[PDB]
């Protein structure tokens, strides 16, 4: 009779009446973003989304959360990729991403794409998802930088990497983390998402306040002291290291 | 390593 919210470290939670065995199973489960707002409601099985419509949390009464179903039949399904296969619809969008980042040409020199703020937030704001394919460290040390453009270590077993062609948002636009660019001084972090869609990942999330249009920047954390780095970091280290 | 945040 009544709701459990299970929440993630990350801050997105699945909600919902439990059933006899305490699992998120049923037709009105939701899984709630970190706006909590933003929601994918509908039919879970222990808590895997299997069809989960676009919604708004509009209220919680008794803890109960109220949802308004937006138009347009977007459906999202638990699809994590594989080490060949990015995603069932690489061109179907992240709903909350979409609201908060866009890519534009980077306001750094030759820096070619980046990722931007659609609209002013807060600290500690979850803002675009690394989603990629799943590969092995020792696939990727073992071939040259530029096929490693796009990687990132996701644990101690795996690498994310978003290879081309799906670099090019014409191809692959269903997450869009792997657009932000380098700093030494960056604005955002790197950290851990558990996400509906995609699974296991991890997210771009604001250090600090940031405004509309400011440019979303992380450190890339290449290893100084093995630097086992591209020429362009590199350089940049270099010249950082002289302005400190 | 060859990517970001190890
Ligand atoms: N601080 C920086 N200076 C110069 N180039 C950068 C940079 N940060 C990222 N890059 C570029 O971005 C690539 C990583 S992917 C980041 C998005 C990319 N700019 C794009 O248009 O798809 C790097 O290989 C390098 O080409």
């Amino acid at each position: 009779h009544g709701v459990c919210w299970i929440y993630y470290p990350d801050g997105g939670s699945l909600v919902g009446e439990v059933n006899e065995d305490g699992e998120m199973t049923g037709e009105k489960i939701a899984y709630v973003y970190p706006d909590e707002r933003t929601a994918l409601y509908g039919k879970f099985i222990d808590g895997e989304m299997i069809e989960g419509k676009l919604a708004t949390l509009m209220s919680t009464e008794e803890g109960r959360p109220h949802f308004e179903l937006m138009p347009g039949n977007s459906v999202y399904h638990f699809d994590k990729s594989t080490s060949s296969c990015i995603s069932t619809n690489a061109l179907l969008p992240d709903p909350y991403e979409s609201e908060r980042v866009y890519v534009a040409e980077s306001l750094i020199s030759s820096a070619g794409e980046g990722l931007f703020s659609k609209v002013a937030v807060g600290p500690n704001t979850v803002m675009s998802f690394y989603n990629g394919v799943r590969i092995t460290h020792q696939e990727v040390d073992s071939r040259d930088w530029a096929l490693n453009g796009n990687t990132l270590s996701l644990d101690e077993e795996t690498v994310i990497d978003v290879p081309e062609p799906y670099n090019h948002v014409s191809k692959y636009c269903a997450s869009l983390g792997h657009k932000a660019n380098h700093s030494f001084t960056p604005n955002c972090i790197f950290d851990m998402f558990v996400h509906p869609r995609f699974g296991p990942i991890k997210c771009i999330r604001t250090l600090r306040a940031v405004e509309a249009d400011e440019e979303l920047t992380v450190a890339y954390g290449y290893d100084h002291s093995p630097p086992e780095a591209p020429e362009w970091y590199q350089v940049e280290l270099k010249a950082f290291q002289a302005t400190q | 390593s060859k990517s970001k945040d190890r």
